[PDB]
């Protein structure tokens, strides 16, 4: 029958990527790439997804031509920047960080009047969208990254969960600041991104040990080591929304007494929402859809197992 | 290469080229969890039959020199030792103005004893299974072993319930075949509800399961538990939502020490995994549940 | 008995004697204390509408005077002094805007929109009962009040899932209306004549019930033996679900004396509730003191 | 009709007290015993284990064996199973029960055909003779003694419900001149805490009473001390006692206040472990449907027990 079909019943509310039943409708072709990359899962962080979408719908506002009779703020989000918002949200469930950018943009479009030029308009809508990208996502990255590899120090033993940016770019930070230290890799092995990271950082000349699965857990999470970990969100309630296998990192780590930290912008912090268990928010892998073989793709982390967060805000 | 037809060779076999050929057996890790017991136990008879021996001191030497190295051959098993040590005892109090001939044929008898018991040790253990399974239970099996599916099979005989399958890797490109289907058939058709899970991390999934059940390599004297790799995760993830972890263990795999500094770091094998004492909650044996203060009391009746 | 004739007839009598009838009522302990929150509001309105004031100082006192006699009517629920506080929130806000006539007119029916507020913040809460509640869910709802009811339809409305009741005491059966109105919805229902609910948590899924106030820590008054229910959920991390609407929300903290002992209400410290739901949304600790800034 | 039906799938394994003339023969006293049992006369496990004993004491003493067989073939399989099961069908027994009776039979399979009758009846008499004195009459004295010798001047003692021993133990106290205060809570659905408080007042005991477990933490302080019975405590150390009795141990230990539980070493199970109040239940007999549903016991973890008081 359908997809959807066979999905076990207590999994029955979860989403999944449906993918493009590919059709195009009139929507913008920078839009349609992002979006079936969505499709493809070339881009999976919420971040890659944030900024590749931002810059698409960058392209669709400067194109983005007033019919005479109408006005941009009345015009622009009900014909334009919805059909791109379906489509995309119909190629893979929205991560939160577009859903708050979209909102943001949308709040900035009807603060927009009629008695407004459209050029103005136009480039304030620009103008915003490259503060974003600039001071939300590059400058933050940047940020986040050097404040945490400050508080890594020599001899230290560090702990990551499969590959993450910014987890990535605080290790590489700290090796090129001069420090030395001991990462120890751990991965998903029905994702297995964490191999490439453990080669990039051997490359880094950082010694690493890699491990394929979480396996043997307790044996190289020892309280002294410390955890850094990423995410895709984080919840109001405090708790991280992350790729599966995190919860139970962190948790490991926080009863063997080791310290856990997690990087996030500020994108990504979820003030409307709150999560208590891995069931309320997360994503069906459309391969392992059926009850003969499933997975879930995210995993919820209870601020329980989280000693603390590092994000763009300095002061 | 067969585990049957080695034991055709044991039968008509050289005691030498048996002990060698059960060594190379068990370096190749085709010999699995309590079969590789009885086979120790087989082995050992065999020994005692042709173990050129003329009073039990180097009835005790072969035995301990033939067990060392099967003990040796397989670090991974331990219950290869306890066998062993089984076998010792039983030699030395049947030891007492008689032939060995005597002795030979009551050792070989025991050590018969040793190996029926080793057998029905799982069913033994399955009799308690519809006590410890309720109606509409949500039952995490983590890497089932064969001890642990005829558990859930006389399990589901008289109990309605729902199996959940968690292993620690994705099955193999070559395979092309998804895992447990003849576990997950045989249980639909008793009217058990099975998912199979293709996750590496539990913690998603426990706070909806009502139990952890799983097989033991080994018990040692403090309560620790040798399992299979990843098996740590499911206890752990139990422990902290205060879900009972139920270990399956026969009394054979009860290790009479505490383990060494090595098992208890994780550094065997890594294809196993140890558990600390505090992470189980029930050990199942065919003697009923034992818990850990009586444990210490069982592992000196073993030996 | 009962009063939608008293609601209908608070105009037609003198407005004491529409207090002293409200006072017995509260006495009598009949009232919703969802409903009692919507008899305050409306008595203060009808209060502005006829009070004796010239000035808008008067109408602070005469709302106060007529608001602390109620809360000396019913020390139980602390849900009318927010209410009462509230309404001299907005003839101050009204008075700084700024002659009686027309501050009449919006003192009024800004109390209004108080009064429609707090009637649709039942079905407000019940919109994100299909996010909260998950197929096959267990949900130990104790002592469900009006608001967890309807929580409960519209959830079944969108879901299958089971429902244990549990109740402090034994009738004098409970929630017959309730249970199969469930049914109907395809809900299984279980009624607990359990006093002590340590047996069973480890079975439900999640606990829900309705809060009669909230305190700034996040301390919550219930009905007694929620708490120990409440507790049981909380070592077993059952994530714990707090029902209630914005008005309910105190702007004090507990008493010494609340927090050392209840006895007719419990009282639940913040370390035992998961999740608060509100007509606003859900929202975390931080998030409460955040609408406290935005209530009051 | 059948009462088992009706009850909830998730409670179905769960036994319940049958209802029940229509009876193949029996001892006369076991049957009243055991009908004592069904009406929830004696719900006490050492009452019910005492009163089995002595009916079977009874039934022993009018025991003759058939000529021309033995007494140890002939009277466990057609005498004293017949009571056994009688009485399990009156209502599922206790663990005391069970215990004793594998006790029982071990002393009656000792025995050969060799042995005249005469002297394995009284035998078997005085040997239930010892179970009741050391193990049930003189356990309960010396567990009253230390327990009262526990409790210091100025003491607050909590109770859940009415228990044998918590009683025998404060009143003990009480007459060694001890002073102190005594919080008593109950099950609403029971009520036996109120008589007890009755008791512990007229012995000029200080009493607080509690209908139910509302507003716990008030009355279980940090510095109180938490006295518990039960029916009987398992391998893994957790006891098994009547409903609320977790809730009220639980509480206790989360206010840092001491748990104690009393108990006669005879209720000591070794042979079975329960991890969950499920395993090992009873179902309430008139609140077996849906409607209304009740469990008798429940199971509280060694986590939340401080100590164990014994005669041993």
């Amino acid at each position: 029958k359908d997809a959807r079909s066979g999905i076990p019943e207590c999994f029955s509310h979860i989403p999944m990527a449906k993918r493009i039943p590919q059709a195009h409708k009139d929507v913008h072709p920078a839009v349609l790439a992002v979006g079936q990359q969505m499709a493809t899962f070339a881009l999976k962080d919420s971040i890659s997804r944030l900024k590749a979408t931002l810059l698409a719908f960058r392209k669709v506002i400067e194109s983005y031509e007033t019919p005479k009779g109408n006005s941009l703020s009345r015009h622009f989000v009900p014909h334009v920047l919805n059909p791109q918002i379906e489509y995309l949200t119909e190629c893979r469930p929205m991560c939160f960080a577009m859903g708050n950018a979209i909102r943001l943009l949308k709040a900035k479009v009807n603060k927009f009047d009629i008695n407004t030029p459209e050029d103005e308009a136009k480039e304030g809508l620009l103008e915003w969208i490259d503060f974003l990208i600039n001071e939300r996502i590059t400058l933050a990255e940047y940020v986040i990254a050097r404040n945490a590899a400050q508080s890594i120090n020599d001899g230290d033993t560090i702990v990551t969960y499969g590959r993450h940016r910014l987890v990535e770019k605080t290790l590489l930070r700290a090796r090129k600041e001069g420090k030395s230290f001991n990462v120890t890799v751990l991965d998903d092995p029905y994702v297995g991104e964490g191999k490439e990271l453990a080669k990039v950082l051997r490359h880094a000349g950082i010694p690493v040990l890699y491990s394929p699965n979480l396996g043997g857990l307790r044996s190289k999470v020892p309280a002294a080591s410390n955890v850094f970990l990423g995410g895709e969100a984080i919840f109001a309630n405090g708790s991280l929304h992350a790729p599966s296998g995190t919860a139970d990192v962190a948790m490991a780590a926080t009863n063997a007494g080791a310290k856990v930290i997690v990087l996030c912008e500020t994108i990504n912090f979820d003030r409307e929402r709150v999560s208590v268990d891995a069931l309320t928010y997360n994503e069906i892998d459309p391969e392992r859809n059926t009850g003969d073989c499933f997975r879930l793709l995210f995993d919820n982390t209870h601020e329980r197992y989280i000693t603390g967060v590092i994000t763009e805000i300095e002061f | 290469p067969s585990l049957a037809t080695w034991t055709k060779s044991l039968r008509d076999q050289s005691l030498e080229a048996s002990i060698e050929s059960l060594i190379f057996l068990l370096k190749r890790r085709q010999v699995t969890g309590d079969e590789c017991a009885g086979a120790i136990a087989q082995l050992l008879r065999q020994v005692v039959a042709k173990s050129k021996w003329h009073d039990v001191d180097q009835l005790l030497y072969r035995v301990q020199t033939a067990g060392a190295r099967l003990a040796r051959a397989a670090p991974h098993e331990p219950v290869i030792g306890n066998i062993v040590r089984r076998v010792l005892g039983l030699i030395r109090d049947e030891a007492s103005p008689f032939s060995v001939h005597a002795l030979r044929s009551e050792v070989m008898d025991g050590i018969e004893e040793i190996l029926d018991e080793i057998n029905q040790a799982d069913d033994q253990i399955a009799s308690f299974a519809e006590i410890q399974i309720h109606p509409g239970d949500y039952v995490l099996a983590y890497q089932p072993s064969k001890t642990v599916e005829r558990f859930l099979v006389k399990a589901a005989s008289k109990r309605r319930f729902t199996v959940i399958l968690a292993s620690l890797n994705p099955p193999a490109p070559g395979e092309e075949e998804q895992p447990y289907a003849a576990l997950r058939k045989k249980l639909n058709a008793a009217g058990v509800s099975t998912i199979n899970l293709a996750s590496n991390g539990l913690m998603a999934y426990i706070p909806r399961v009502n139990k952890v059940i799983f097989g033991a390599k080994a018990v040692y004297q403090n309560g620790g538990l040798l399992v299979d790799s990843g098996a740590c995760i499911a206890a752990q993830a139990a422990h902290e939502y205060l879900k009972p972890v139920i270990a399956l263990c026969g009394v054979y795999k009860f290790c009479p020490e505490d383990p060494s500094d090595e098992v208890s770091r994780g550094e065997l094998g890594t294809t196993t995994d140890y558990i600390p004492p505090d992470l189980v909650d029930v050990y199942l044996t065919n003697l009923g549940p034992q818990t850990r203060h009586h444990l210490g009391g069982i592992y000196a009746d073993h030996y």
